[PDB]
């Protein structure tokens, strides 16, 4: 008997990823619900390409939250469109409740693999996903014949699967014992890294526009002054250095304030110079 | 006298239409206020 390996990725498009957690931001304190769509490329790779919303139900998130009207609809408009892909998985968001599958989810998650042997049922926590870590895993499910006869639910052949840790928190909800965490991937090529980099990437001006000199007076005798009393720290340390064999330091928070005054006060002086040549009359 | 009777076919065709977004919104309605209050 075929076993899924503990190898196989979910590779979640960029886009989907903002789709999920706008969602299920969008649905706080509520769980939202939505369909993803995709290819199975082989046995060892999901790929996500895209993932729509779901509308609100009273049910919450069930599988008779998943309406077959607005699926079929859906899907055959998205065809139309130019996504022909097939709805590879299901997401739903706990919020703060961690990523995990719920009995109901469980439910859900069994209707789906009736559709498909291959089917995700990637979690996200909207509220969790405070900047910098997002918290989103994929479980895909354990047959119950395959856990009670002996058997490991996964075949191992490489480290990949074993590169994260599970959590406590999902590992009591029952993840090892009715579903795996599937190794999650995020396909982002060059073309949306660089669109992407739009977010931030400030201007042509501000690299050349000066700050306020009045401030920069203000800032520079502000900062001067903590360096007077960090200067005094530091000799009043030092000062007790010497009557002290091997045995917050003022010197690094006076290396903080240098470094910071450096910065500023070459950053604008070079940007008025550059401004005198440039921006010119002739 | 035509305009008014084009005028009176376009309000019915709105009146129908409008009464199924009006029952889909009551749905919706239903949907929050549901029952474990």
């Amino acid at each position: 008997a075929p076993a899924v390996d503990t190898a196989e990725q979910v590779y979640i498009s960029s886009l989907a990823l903002l789709k999920m957690l706008k969602h299920g931001r969008a649905g706080v304190p509520m769980e939202v619900m939505g369909l993803m769509l995709g290819e199975f490329v082989d046995d060892y790779t999901v790929r996500v390409i895209d993932v729509f919303a779901m509308p609100q139900s009273g049910t919450g998130v069930s599988v008779e939250a998943v309406d077959p009207v607005f699926q079929a609809k859906m899907l055959d408009m998205l065809k139309q469109t130019g996504r022909p892909e097939m709805v590879v998985g299901w997401y739903h968001s706990h919020p703060g409740f961690g990523c995990w599958l719920s009995g109901v989810d469980i439910n859900t998650q069994q209707s789906f693999e009736a559709l498909s042997e291959r089917a995700v049922a990637v979690v996200v926590d909207p509220i969790q996903s405070v900047k910098g870590k997002v918290v989103i895993d994929a479980f895909r499910l354990i047959n119950a014949n395959m856990m009670v006869l002996g058997h490991e639910p996964r075949q191992t052949t490489s480290n990949l699967g074993h590169l994260n840790k599970p959590s406590i928190q999902a590992l009591i909800h029952g993840l090892n014992r009715h579903y795996y965490s599937i190794t999650i991937n995020y396909r982002k090529n060059e073309l949306e890294q660089k669109m992407l980099l739009n977010l931030h990437k400030k201007s042509w001006m501000e690299g050349l526009t000066l700050q306020d000199y009045s401030e920069h007076c203000k800032h520079n005798e502000s900062v001067v002054k903590e360096m007077l009393e960090l200067a005094k720290n530091y000799n009043k340390a030092v000062e007790e250095e010497d009557k002290m064999t091997p045995e917050q330091d003022p010197k690094r928070h006076l290396e903080e304030h240098v470094d910071v005054l450096m910065t500023s006060n070459i950053v604008q002086c070079l940007a008025a110079m550059l401004d005198t040549v440039v921006f010119k009359l002739i | 006298i035509k305009i008014m009777k084009s005028e009176v076919l376009r309000v019915t065709h709105e009146l129908q239409a409008m009464k199924d977004k009006i029952k889909e919104n009551s749905e919706k309605i239903k949907v929050n206020k549901t029952l474990p209050y």
